[PDB]
């Protein structure tokens, strides 16, 4: 039952690193029909992370969604590394929001059709809003790399940017491929199709470019993160770590 | 002239103005500014209260204080809407706004120093708010008050949130309880001069229906009992219930503070419209892009 | 003994925070030689902030530095609202330095007179090195104001930015008054005369303008704070809420 | 030829090359190449340690990182200096180091995910740099050589402090002597691959290097493999024992795959470290002309 809760995890720690992300813009959007969006993809993803960290608290028999957020230091983190970059600016948002959304939903697409009943439901309610959150992101994409001279060279400075990071979302370790030969998970290497043919087309609608680099980062999975992920925990983790084990 | 007279009976007999009805040119520009105000209040607002989303204490507060920033900004846009109903841009009014031109409620230039500010600002200074708005829903001016009650059912639920995140304090460790009575201290009487100085065509008009002292004492009869639920002090010496009256009598508001806050000059008014500032200016790329994209 | 405590502390706290803002410049600046003075300067900064914190724990009888430093959180920090600015570009910086140097000289030179030893003996140390750091922002100032037209005109945005902030180094509260009574301690009031005329001069000599909004902040003293500082603790007080009570 | 033959018998001689000497183009170029990259090194390593500034446990250690990275910017203005009087300008080979063009120790493209990689990187990264260049004191270009003798007096004192964050770990709590163990066992690798792969010939000959690679990582080996047990910690090596038949520390096979992969700008923190150094030399930019404008008044 170990690997399916690091896997259960790892679901979770992506939805909550993200969403502490976007948390960052609230107040600092373009317009307020984007801070709205924002505020709002930032909460279905929080949602996702509650629902992941609290199956992975019953798997592992102890702790809650609050132990397993605030208590666990940068090595115990399981995220993928594209969701704890920077947010920079409004591209770079866009940017790993459209890669994270793209891979969101050819994940629970499969995911709901997981032989773990509570997968499943999880992964039932995700799609839903990681539809919506495609069709944000990928509006966006068009939006910029097919806009102005400026913001479709800023759209593409920030695909470039992120993209190394993109070979974490189709790495499979142990966990992953003990755990879909038993049907339970998906294997992130038969994801690769999916994603490539809805983040290659968008790329090529926008009128940008699919960069030529070999991605190859990873890491996070294994808790090995960028320099980012410590001081998103210390900013996180305050409150809990100066009055532990209390009631809010 | 006989336009400004069945005007004046349309208001007594409360019937709501709608958009494309007469109305007085005062009466409109009384209007423009004053949901214009609540609507840049709706999203000055966001920034005190955001300040503390990436700290919040645990994954269930987060997410109360997430969907409560989206409800602002939700209710930030009904708020232009209906101001651009009366014939303003909202890009205009906001404008002003950036400017100093226009204002926004007062309580957003304080700043959130603990979590306890989240809590108390949910139960505090938005249990202000609904005493306001509520106060608002027979408002004259029918996109207003529709307004009012749809922003009121919604509001409510969330001060009621603010609210149990205080009793959590309240009922806690003796530090969490240490950080309430702070933050209580420090947002007690600026939720005070939420309500305003101490008028003559609004009334008339209906445009407000109760005077600010009014609405400030029910704030005060209503919030007094839920202060004293939860174990705590108000910084008031002078607060003592009056049994002539039958109203709880409070001590002087600090109006040269007041006129500081409302004239730029609070603890956090530079950073607000800074903040707004940056926000609009680096956006712009962003605006023209979208804008530029439609045309093809 | 208790508002000497107090002047003490506040004292090591503005020297503490400012550290903590000069510390995140490293590797960042525009030159080396610069990268080298702001990791010097902040370094001085830091020995005075353990010279005075150290003092203040003798003084209460409990603690140390480290207690000090680590434990508190922002409603307990007195440092002045200058020094908790963000870092902005290099000319905010230079600001801000430029403002906390005048007033160190012009603080030090008197307080190194005081009649209590131990506050004269750390101001003695603290002057030397506070005239350096004078000749290095005035040295900017003058850089930067009387440069291009580019950099005047930040330099003179960034001025503006902070003016509001420079009232909290002359005011006075009963702790400054009961001390100055006393020979212990500089009544801030009396520190204006010298500052402006340092201050006002080199923004003169700098092709710059004096700004003429009057200065109306402060708190930091009595622990109301910007919304900037509990950031800040966050980060700094990350390993030491984690694990308290240790040796490293 | 004369001029070459004068050379050759300076350099077997040990008479240390000057400035204003003649000396072949390869000879100046690969002086050029490492001066150059042993001053990127300074300056490039300023930030994962630098990372821990506004985080450091103790105002004690806080003050000692700080110092530590004031020398790293001061030793790199030495280097710098010593490249200049070669003939090459240190603003071009900044922006060689800014393009790739040019390399910096392997080192610094590992991450710091923990304080006790600062301890680590304190310890063992400055305990492989000190052996590094203790043997190029006698280097034979003369101001590289006196260069290499000023920055070995200071940096081995750091290194020492680095040692002694170590052993606060190592005496400490238990998660603390665990923070130690895992910064290890990310760090001795890639400090063994500090030393280079198994060029050469020009080089020894000249006495530009006077010792191989292997021969410095050994005299590494042998020198760290007790302090790690000192401390209580265990090498992450399970090929790693001792020699009496030699007198070395042997040690597991290197994976000079991985070397290659960081080199070649694809380890784990390149891109960050370069985006860091050219961000902050193009939003600095208004800045130095701002200061070459004030003094042409």
């Amino acid at each position: 039952s170990n690997q399916l809760t690091a896997y259960t995890l790892r679901l979770g720690d992506n939805c909550l690193v993200l969403s502490q992300r976007l948390g960052e813009w609230c107040g600092h959007a373009p317009e307020l029909e984007i801070d709205l969006a924002l505020a709002n993809i930032g909460l279905d993803l929080l949602g996702q992370a509650r629902n992941f960290l609290s199956y992975a608290a019953e798997l592992a028999g102890e702790g809650d969604e609050d132990t397993l957020a605030f208590t666990r230091d940068e090595r115990q983190f399981s995220n993928l590394l594209l969701v704890e970059q920077p947010n920079g600016n409004f591209a770079d948002t866009i940017a790993r929001q459209y890669f994270i959304d793209a891979w969101h939903v050819a994940l629970f697409t499969r995911l709901m059709e997981s032989r773990d009943p509570q997968l499943a439901a999880i992964s039932a309610k995700a799609i839903k809003e990681a539809r919506y959150h495609l069709r944000f992101s990928r509006g966006w994409l068009e939006r910029l790399g097919n806009g102005t001279d400026v913001s479709g060279q800023k759209m593409q400075q920030a695909i470039n940017k992120l993209w190394r990071f993109t070979a974490e979302l189709f790495d499979a370790d142990e966990i992953d491929i003990a755990l879909s030969e038993e049907g339970i998970a998906v294997d992130p290497r038969t994801l690769r199709a999916a994603w490539e043919a809805e983040v290659f087309a968008g790329i090529n609608e926008a009128t940008l470019n699919v960069p030529q680099e070999q991605a190859y980062r990873t890491g996070g999975k294994k808790g090995l993160h960028t320099e980012h992920l410590g001081p998103m925990l210390a900013e996180m983790q305050y409150l809990q770590r100066v009055l532990p084990g209390q009631q809010w | 002239s006989t336009q400004e007279e069945r005007f004046e009976q349309r208001i007594a007999q409360e019937t709501a103005i709608e958009p494309q009805d007469w109305m007085p040119d005062a009466y409109r520009k009384t209007l423009i500014r004053q949901i214009g105000q609540h609507a840049h209040s709706e999203i000055v607002g966001m920034l005190p209260e955001g300040n503390w989303i990436t700290r919040a204490p645990t994954l269930r507060r987060k997410a109360i204080l997430l969907a409560k920033v989206q409800d602002e900004a939700g209710h930030g846009l009904y708020l232009y809407s209906a101001a651009e109903t009366l014939g303003c841009a909202r890009e205009d009014i906001y404008q002003k706004m950036l400017d100093g031109r226009m204002k926004y409620s007062s309580i957003f230039n304080y700043p959130t120093l603990s979590w306890a500010d989240i809590g108390v600002i949910g139960w505090l200074v938005d249990g202000a708010a609904i005493v306001n708005q509520v106060a608002l829903c027979r408002t004259s001016y029918g996109p207003y008050a529709r307004a009012m009650v749809k922003i009121c059912k919604e509001e409510s639920f969330h001060q009621r949130q603010g609210f149990e995140a205080c009793m959590a304090l309240a009922q806690g460790s003796e530090a969490q309880k240490q950080m309430l009575q702070d933050a209580i201290n420090r947002f007690w009487w600026p939720a005070l001069m939420m309500f305003g100085p101490n008028s003559a065509r609004s009334l008339t008009w209906k445009i407000k229906r109760f005077t600010n002292d009014e609405l400030r004492q029910r704030f005060v009869d209503n919030t007094v009992p839920q202060v004293e639920m939860l174990g705590m002090t108000v910084p008031d010496p002078d607060l003592h219930f009056d049994t002539e009256s039958g109203h709880y009598r409070f001590g002087e508001i600090d109006w040269q503070e007041f006129n500081e806050v409302i004239n730029g000059r609070g603890i956090c008014n530079q950073e607000r419209l800074d903040a707004k500032r940056k926000a609009w200016e680096e956006g712009t790329w962003v605006r023209e892009a979208a804008l530029a994209h439609a045309q093809k």
